[PDB]
Formats: C-alpha cells, sequence, structure tokens
C-alpha cells in the first residue's frame, strides 16, 4: 500500500575532505544544494553553471541560496557522487559533465 | 556572533585580541618639617598649666 522507503543521503563519494569557501553570488533564480557554479566573464560574480561553457565550472553550491543572497558558501574540494549533483538541463552528455570539473579539486565519481 | 552555520559546512574562524600598553613612571613627594629645638622650653597651648 504505502511503504515509505527510508534511504540514506551521502552526497560524498570518496573519503576526500569537502572544503568550503565564501564568495559573492549574482544568481537569478532559486538554486537548491549541489548545483554547479561558474564565474561570470563580465562581472566576475558567481552564477549558476549554464552547462555549455566548457571549463567554466568553479565549484559546487553547499547551502541553498537565491537572488536575494549576496554571498554563497560553496565546496571547492572533494569528490561527489554523480547521482546527487543537480546538473543543468543544458548538459545532455555524461562525458562532458564528468570531466567538466577537471583541473580544480572537484571530481565526479 | 555565531549566527547559523550548520554542522556540514563549518567555516570562518575567530581572531584573538589584545594590543594596549602604557607606562606612567616616576611620582615623588617629601614634606620635610623642623623640630624647633628651642621652642620646647615654653608651654604649648596643650598641657594645662
Amino acid at each position: 500500500t504505502s511503504k515509505e522507503t527510508f534511504t540514506h543521503y551521502q552526497p560524498q563519494g570518496n573519503s576526500d575532505p569537502a572544503h568550503t569557501a565564501t564568495a559573492p553570488g549574482g544568481l537569478s533564480a532559486k538554486a537548491p544544494a549541489m548545483t554547479p557554479l561558474m564565474l561570470d566573464t563580465s562581472s566576475r560574480k558567481l552564477v549558476a553553471w549554464d552547462g555549455t561553457t566548457d571549463g567554466a565550472a568553479v565549484g559546487i553550491l553547499a547551502v541553498a541560496a537565491d537572488q536575494t543572497s549576496t554571498t554563497l558558501t560553496f565546496y571547492k574540494s572533494g569528490t561527489f557522487r554523480y547521482e546527487d549533483v543537480l546538473w543543468p538541463e543544458a548538459a545532455s552528455d555524461e562525458t562532458k559533465k564528468r570531466t567538466a570539473f577537471a583541473g580544480t579539486a572537484i571530481s565526479i565519481v | 556572533m555565531a549566527l547559523y552555520v550548520s554542522p556540514i559546512v563549518s567555516g570562518e574562524v575567530i581572531r584573538s585580541r589584545g594590543g594596549s600598553t602604557s607606562e606612567f613612571t616616576p611620582g615623588y613627594v617629601k614634606p620635610k618639617h623642623e623640630v624647633n629645638p628651642q621652642m620646647t622650653l615654653r608651654r604649648l597651648p596643650d598641657e594645662d598649666p
């Protein structure tokens, strides 16, 4: 009938530390946790990753924020399970998403 | 303050404080008085006659 499936919640995928940092944000819509971020080329603020600008990934959002928020706290290191990161809809190929964060400390498992 | 930070995204640390010092050295005073060795032969306003 109504079997509530109690599952865990492990965004982490490796024993690597998940270091955080605070940076200004200029988001234009609601953004839940574990959303990729990119650095704006014009204003150099932090916005939601479009999923098309290759190599623009800068980090992963940690605490949900909105357009009214001025500073966002985002992850800058560690490994995240591929099924828990809320990729933007514009990214339609798994390979590009997997290697999008290469170069920084962020990795996808 | 320590406003909200949740036990997943622990962040900023605090600073120790201090930084004041002043020195106020010398001070001095000495009010010397006389003994009047020849005033004792008379009688004082005390010492009823």
